[PDB]
């Protein structure tokens, strides 16, 4: 980046570490999480660090396990101004067939609906746990291979560990 | 009933931090969900607003 | 002193819905089938808001009431048909 | 992790009506029942009170 290291230094990415031998960094290959990130009013970010825009309102698929089914979210939009061009989240929707094939809505506050029940948080249910963060910011957690993040004005987030 | 407890004047509405408030930025709550006193908000079809503690829906 | 027995918790069953368990925390908390529920809780019966948002107040039908069972003192309302 | 947000100073714990208070009156969330901070509690066979916070049971 500009900027000169000594050899057999180890800098690290958020991924993994690189250390300096003979002019070049040696590398591990090894995966790490993605996170696909959604933001302002339509921006999106995909797993592989892609960003676009597609200011659709439906209830789009956001993600799924698509091999086997533990899990599946599905977002739902809306336009969020006066301006066509203004297409903000309101709610999204999880749903794990893993426990009760239940149905899991966040709401546009930090509230939570569950099978149509609001809920107090935390909620400690066997996997999956949902309580605030700064307690003005929800955060599920399925088992430990799983986040999210508040979908209250739309700044929905994941974290998906490499085993998918 | 005329119940006991602890109000606070009318020109102040509860707010959910412990605080009352005035009701203009008295959130809405609809579906349930904690609008802030300003939020523009539709589908292609509906068409919904949160103006001072009501939503203002259309179509 | 042995003789200082208060209320803890009371245990709510309505084989109407689910027969679910509901049960009022020594808190202002109450906790179904094990789960801890934000107030208000419409479901189709039953109501359970706060009432001072220092008490509990479940509301099954229109037959049944309750009270805060936080610090014990517990209350109900039964209508005639019972 | 090392967040960014709303905090209040260490000698202060979050309470739940949006103030913070010292760990004096920080009640008790045993069984998740919110104890009061003095709070003398006992089956015949358990022993328990909540002292700071910390909800103390015996046998």
């Amino acid at each position: 980046s500009g900027k000169r290291y000594p050899p057999g230094t180890s800098l690290s990415r958020d991924c993994n570490t690189c250390i300096c031998r003979n002019s070049q960094w040696i590398c591990s290959n090894e995966e790490c999480p993605g996170e696909c990130l959604v933001t302002g009013q339509s921006h999106f970010k995909s797993f592989d660090n892609r960003y676009f825009t597609f200011s659709g309102i439906c209830q789009y698929l956001l993600a799924r396990d698509c091999q086997d089914h533990s899990f599946s979210i599905v977002i739902e939009t809306v336009q969020c101004a006066d301006d066509r061009d203004a297409v903000c989240t309101r709610s999204v929707t999880v749903r794990l067939p893993g426990l009760h094939n239940s149905l899991v809505k966040l709401k546009h506050g930090a509230g939570v609906a569950m099978d149509g029940q609001d809920v107090q948080l935390p909620l400690l249910k066997g996997d999956l746990r949902i309580q605030h963060t700064v307690t003005a910011s929800v955060r599920l957690s399925y088992g430990e291979d799983l986040q999210m993040d508040w979908d209250g004005r739309g700044r929905l987030l994941v974290k998906l560990s490499p085993v998918y | 009933a005329c119940l006991e407890g602890c109000f606070c004047p009318p020109g102040l509405y509860m707010d959910e931090r412990g605080d009352c408030v005035p009701k203009a930025q008295c959130p809405c709550y609809y579906d349930g969900e904690i609008f802030q006193p300003e939020d523009i908000f539709s589908d292609h079809h509906t068409m919904c607003y949160c103006e001072d503690g009501f939503m203002h829906c259309t179509m």
